[PDB]
């Protein structure tokens, strides 16, 4: 019963590590255009 | 047309033998859908000996087709 | 039995807040980037 | 021309074996045991498709059936037609 | 660690425990400090049977010089069950971050003595690595080269030891500096990757196909990474396409979208062309346009097949039957597509097939004799494809006979007529209406 709940909670940890892949993405290409403007 | 008619026949016999198997063996299907060709000086046997072996599945039960073309 | 199900959604929630953490990361981007703006300036 | 006249369509479960010769496989099924020994004989690989309603599936099968049959008909004109012409046979035309 | 959730990793680590020996006989063996030697008891007995705490660093100096197969594997579990321990693994993991030879020693033990110590020590140290202070590219560098922990990896009939390695690599892969540690070691750790996805597509099972498919997922998230990735495992990425509609868990075809997304992510170099690449010949298309009409159970599964229907549709879109001939013809590859059958597609391409001094009829009167080359084998493919590349021939010389002169010097001709002596029916079938259209009626 608690393996389910368990598998579940792995399937969050994979889309909380792919979200925080994306935001650290999106992060440094408005850096990097933002700077280039500083630039 | 002689070839697209016949692709578009080929199509719709493919559609029915699934639906008749999906019908016949439930969802999902998981028929062995096969063609084959029997030579023409044994087709009535070829017949007889797939009528045979389709009684398990118990027209008959299983799902057959006679195609001439 | 139904703990599993809670517990299923209460993960999933935890996702979409991390999901929802990524504008943060924009926007601390931009304070970011307005610091080497501000270092820039100082050079000039 | 090809190597049959004829062919034979077969829908049968997997997990069903041949009534004649129970515990036969396929490739025993397509051998002399269930069969006359055909060549060309292979598998269709039909695509999947949305399954729908039982009481869908029934009109869908009778649809296709009346269908086959049309075009069926169709296709045994346009035989009838290009085999009253004596250029079928040949590469005129391009 | 975090690995060691799986089933795989706990009967690993059970086993490692059942081969620990009490750190007291090792003291009186004059194999380790008296003192070292009671504080690593003390720790065992509190963690599985009165913390050391800061005399975890004296314990682990010993079992660095405790030789003995059976003390490391003793110090290996109390570390593993330390680390899993809610009160202990805290302070192991500030001395390691404070002196890195503590992770060097670690590291050191990984990957040796028994497997089942072998995978205790590898988990200890990604447990240190796992901290942001004791994460070191050195040390994620010298864990790659450790030829023992790869051949585990690697070891297919060692199918929990493999797992519980993908495991820990996958929950390693977090870290950037594992992630580029992974992508430098790429070369070695692709094939097993591929070669497990591959027997998956042929529990246990279940758990290292999905710590392969989060580590495929963790490697792709890397724009330049997954295009180097794709080039170098096309034949692996088609095949994980196909395990996608193959695979029946929800999580598992979830993760295989996500990898093909990331590897058709417009961030990805050459992207719109390696998205048609792989919708030309690995029929992505009609997988994507199946899994779309097919239900899962998870709305980021959903949302990842609509994107990558969304892109086939998208490479599809500017796509034409001569260029599916042109594939398959370059794939040396043939089983009667439509284009081969539907005579619209032989007769407007027919003019195409002579351009480039007759390119394409080279092409094929060279894949014909390459067949017959390989027509000793009789196989069924093989026919299939010998009796598609006669038809072909034979519509390419019935359409546009300026041809029969070029295959006649490339000896194509000649080829086909030998080929009248293969046993299979169709062939010779095939092999009499090229003769036929040669000079026959």
């Amino acid at each position: 019963q608690a393996f389910i709940r368990k598998e579940a909670e792995e399937k969050a940890k994979e889309i909380q590590l792919k979200a925080d892949q994306e935001y650290e993405i999106e992060k440094t290409n408005i850096v990097r255009n933002e700077t280039n403007n500083i630039d | 047309a002689y070839v697209d008619v016949f692709i578009n026949w080929f199509h719709i016999k493919a559609l029915r033998v699934y639906v008749e198997s999906v019908l016949r063996y439930g969802l999902p299907p998981h028929f062995n859908i096969k063609i084959i060709a029997v030579p023409p000086k044994n087709l009535s046997k070829c017949k007889s000996e797939l009528i045979d072996a389709f009684g398990f599945l118990g027209y008959e039960p299983f799902v057959m087709y006679i195609i001439n073309l | 039995e139904k703990e599993a199900h809670e517990i299923v959604s209460k993960a999933r929630k935890y996702r979409q807040d991390k999901l929802k953490q990524a504008k943060t990361d924009a926007a601390k981007e931009i304070d970011s980037y307005k610091i080497q703006k501000d270092k820039e300036l100082k050079e000039f | 021309l090809y190597t049959a006249n004829d062919f034979i369509l077969i829908s049968l479960p997997q997990n069903a074996q041949p009534v004649t010769a129970p515990g036969s496989k396929t490739d025993s099924w397509f051998n002399e045991t269930l069969i006359g020994g055909r060549a060309f004989v292979s598998d269709f690989k039909i695509p999947e498709f949305k399954i729908g309603s039982l009481d869908t599936l029934i009109v869908e099968s009778e649809e296709l059936s009346k269908v086959d049959n049309q075009i069926g008909a169709s296709i045994g004109k346009i035989i009838e037609i290009l085999q009253g012409l004596n250029e079928t046979s040949t590469n005129a035309y391009r | 660690k975090i690995l060691m959730d799986s089933t795989h990793f706990n009967e690993i680590r059970s086993i490692i425990r059942s081969r620990s020996v009490a750190w007291d006989a090792l003291a009186r063996s004059e194999e380790l400090s008296e003192i070292d030697a009671s504080t690593a008891k003390a720790l065992e007995s509190i963690l599985v049977k009165k913390v050391n705490g800061k005399t975890l660093i004296p314990l682990i100096h010993l079992l660095s010089t405790s030789d003995n197969e059976d003390c490391k594997k003793s110090v290996q579990n109390l570390i593993a069950e330390l680390l899993s321990s809610d009160k202990y693994g805290d302070d192991t993991v500030k001395f390691f971050q404070e002196d890195p030879k503590q992770l060097e020693q670690l590291f050191d033990v990984s990957l040796k003595g028994d497997f089942q110590t072998v995978l205790i020590s590898g988990f200890n140290v990604v447990s240190l690595l796992v901290q942001n202070g004791l994460h070191n590219v050195k040390l994620v560098e010298k864990l790659l080269k450790n030829n023992n922990l790869i051949n585990i990896l690697q070891n297919i009939e060692q199918m929990d030891t493999c797992y519980v390695c993908i495991r820990l690599l996958q929950e390693l892969a977090v870290i950037p500096e594992y992630r580029d540690v992974i992508w430098l070691h790429e070369k070695k750790f692709m094939p097993t990757l591929f070669k497990i996805l591959q027997r998956a597509t042929d529990h246990l099972g279940i758990q290292l196909q999905y710590h392969s498919l989060l580590l495929i997922w963790l490697l792709t998230f890397n724009p330049v990474f997954a295009n180097e990735l794709v080039q170098k495992y096309l034949s692996d990425f088609l095949d994980l396409l196909k395990l996608v509609k193959i695979t029946i868990k929800e999580k598992v075809s979830r993760l295989c979208i996500s990898i093909i997304l990331q590897c058709c992510s417009t961030r990805v170099k050459q992207h719109k062309k390696v998205i048609k690449q792989l919708l030309l010949l690995g029929n992505a298309l009609p997988t994507v346009q199946s899994l779309s009409e097919r239900k899962y159970s998870d709305e980021e599964l959903r949302q990842d097949i609509s994107n990558l229907k969304e892109i086939l549709e998208n490479e599809y879109q500017e796509l034409t039957s001569f260029d599916e001939y042109v594939a398959e013809l370059d794939s040396k590859l043939l089983c009667w597509s439509p284009p081969h059958v539907d005579n619209g597609f032989w007769s407007d391409n027919i003019d195409e097939f002579k351009k480039d001094n007759y390119k394409i009829f080279r092409q094929l009167i060279e894949l014909l004799q390459a067949k017959v080359r390989n027509g000793d084998v009789n196989a069924k493919q093989e026919k299939i494809i010998i009796q598609v590349a006669l038809n072909d021939i034979t519509h390419v010389v019935e359409l546009l006979p300026e041809s029969i002169d070029v295959l006649d010097k490339t000896g194509g001709k000649a080829d086909i007529m030998e080929l009248l002596n293969h046993s299979d029916s169709r062939v010779k079938y095939e092999a009499l209406k090229a003769t036929q259209a040669i000079i026959g009626y």
